[PDB]
């Protein structure tokens, strides 16, 4: 039973981004007129208003919250290069402000929580800056740790969710710079433990159009990867490891799946918690979700209109 | 057997044995006490970091167990740091405690790092420029890492020309302008001794044609605050 709610959103100018907590009940606004509200849900749906700031002068793109093991914390980027920390105390309150990078950050991302509170910046200079918190009750503090450049300008970052302890820590990185003959847009960077820094595994040659958005897909316990690149059209990736050192592994990539039925250019990519059902968005207003059968065969499963309505 | 040797002995032959043992803290006191440099600690805290950076899972918990011996500041829960890690913050710790003439400490770390090579990391790296880049660009040189010396010098331009001046502690009414010349020269007979590859050659031009570049807006601003104060 798909539902409608109409909930008067209270604000004064346009809703950029949304995003929910780790357990479904707490989710952060943040809109045009520079403010982030916090909508949290009682025991009746009925969502409330509970805290409302002002934050920064640039706009604001993302908004990531943290796993709660480590507490309330929140994370916003923005256009004027900063990414700022945020904690409740008992109103939130900033508690460190990223300001390393030179160019626009434009994608935030939080670590896997067994890796630690390790907050990833990509910006528009071309590199991704991984930061770390060295203790979680003292927010204030947080120290670069790895630089990772990437030659070309950065618009969307990934982590790899699988927990196995075989497979090390992978980060994705997208380019949206329109090279006109430059493939290869989408990069995946591998940690190696004995240099201690991380090192670039594989390059998605097929990717030559401009890459608005990455997104792993959950291991379930699986020998394979999976990751959803939004272009011009949406295509899914298996990145098989090799057989089995002193380097990068290498990947044998295949593409399983590519969907143009959007006609149109596909902003966002997410899966949901079980990676099963994978939606997309685009231009023409409409929320695309596809799901795989028993023979692994893609299929458009909804569609949806502008004013609200399901298509039928 | 050191034991008996400590008995009938003198302070640099303490020094020595409680090295090679591995009570780096003690030395270190001691070192102090009798006012001899603490260069041999650092240099024995930098070999146990660069062992277990490629090294078996015995070494890993023998050196878990030395840190015990040692004082750790805090407890971090972080899964991924391990052993290794846990001796690195150690190391890093004692230095800013016990700190003494920067040049010496920094030196004999990165030279002891370097003992069959190791990527550095940014942290490290950035600090390094904001005090001393002339002796980072040098211990470049000596282990033949020239790329990494060119884009060290792209950056020390860079923030000359006031991007990121705080990174590579520049204060700037222009006063303050020394740039590195022999280094570069070094780095240019390196470049032009094998000549093979296209790449290497590529990148050199395109560092010549950057330099060049600053130095005629340079020139221009020469003129500029010369006529300014006149």
């Amino acid at each position: 039973m798909f539902v409608a709610r109409s909930i008067a959103a209270d604000h004064k100018d346009l809703i950029h981004d949304v995003s929910f907590d780790f357990h479904g009940r707490r989710m952060a606004t943040c809109s045009s007129d520079q403010s982030v509200k916090v909508w949290d849900k009682s025991e009746n749906v009925n969502w409330h208003c509970t805290a409302s700031w002002k934050t920064h002068s640039g706009s604001v793109w993302r908004v990531t919250w943290a796993h709660p093991e480590f507490g309330q914390v929140l994370a916003s980027c923005s256009f004027d290069r900063t990414a700022a920390v945020w904690e409740e105390i008992v109103h939130w309150v900033k508690r460190t402000t990223l300001v390393d990078s030179r160019t626009s950050v434009t994608d935030v991302k939080f670590a896997p929580k067994h890796m630690g509170l390790m907050l990833a910046t990509c910006s528009a200079d071309g590199v991704v800056r991984i930061y770390e918190a060295p203790d979680v009750m003292n927010l204030s503090q947080w120290s670069l740790q790895h630089e990772i450049s990437c030659k070309l300008s950065c618009s969307c970052i990934s982590w790899n969710p699988s927990s196995s302890r075989a497979h090390s820590p992978m980060i994705a990185v997208g380019s949206d710079d329109s090279s006109p003959n430059i493939m290869g847009k989408v990069q995946i960077y591998e940690y190696n433990e004995n240099t201690r820094k991380y090192a670039k595994a594989e390059t998605l040659m097929s990717v030559s159009d401009p890459v608005h958005d990455i997104a792993f897909a959950p291991n379930l316990g699986r020998s394979f990867h999976i990751l959803a690149v939004a272009t011009k059209d949406v295509r899914i990736f298996t990145m098989k490891p090799l057989r089995k050192s002193g380097g990068v592994t290498k990947f044998e990539n295949h593409t399983v799946a590519q969907f143009d039925n959007h006609n149109s250019q596909v902003w966002r990519v997410s899966w949901n918690i079980t990676g099963t059902v994978l939606a997309s968005s685009g231009d023409d207003g409409t929320v695309r979700l596809w799901k795989a059968n028993y023979m692994d065969n893609w299929k458009c499963i909804g569609v949806l209109k502008g004013d609200g309505n399901p298509v039928g | 057997s050191t034991a008996a040797i400590a008995g009938s002995s003198a302070a640099e032959e303490m020094v020595a044995l409680l090295v090679q043992a591995g009570l780096f803290d003690t030395a270190i006191s001691l070192c102090q006490t009798f006012k001899l440099a603490l260069t041999s600690v650092f240099e024995g805290l930098a070999c146990k970091c660069i062992r277990l950076q490629q090294g078996g899972e015995a070494a890993q918990a023998e050196a878990w167990e030395w840190l015990a011996a040692n004082q750790l500041a805090t407890v971090i829960t972080t899964k991924e740091s391990s052993a290794t890690d846990e001796a690195w913050r150690l190391m890093i710790s004692y230095l800013d405690k016990y700190e003494a003439k920067n040049t010496l400490y920094h030196h004999c770390i990165i030279n002891k790092l370097l003992s069959h090579g190791v990527p550095l990391p940014n942290w490290l790296i950035n600090r390094y420029k904001a005090m001393d880049a002339a002796e980072l660009l040098r211990l470049y040189l000596k282990y033949d890492l020239l790329e990494e010396a060119a884009e060290l010098v792209l950056e020390y331009v860079d923030a000359l020309l006031g991007k990121g001046h705080q990174y590579f502690g520049i204060q700037a009414t222009s006063q303050l302008v020394w740039f590195p010349y022999s280094a570069i020269d070094h780095l240019r007979q390196a470049l032009g001794e094998n000549e093979s590859n296209q790449h290497n050659q590529a990148i050199l031009s395109k560092l010549q044609r950057k330099m060049d570049e600053y130095f005629q807006k340079l020139k221009k601003a020469t003129d500029d605050y010369k006529k300014l104060v006149q």
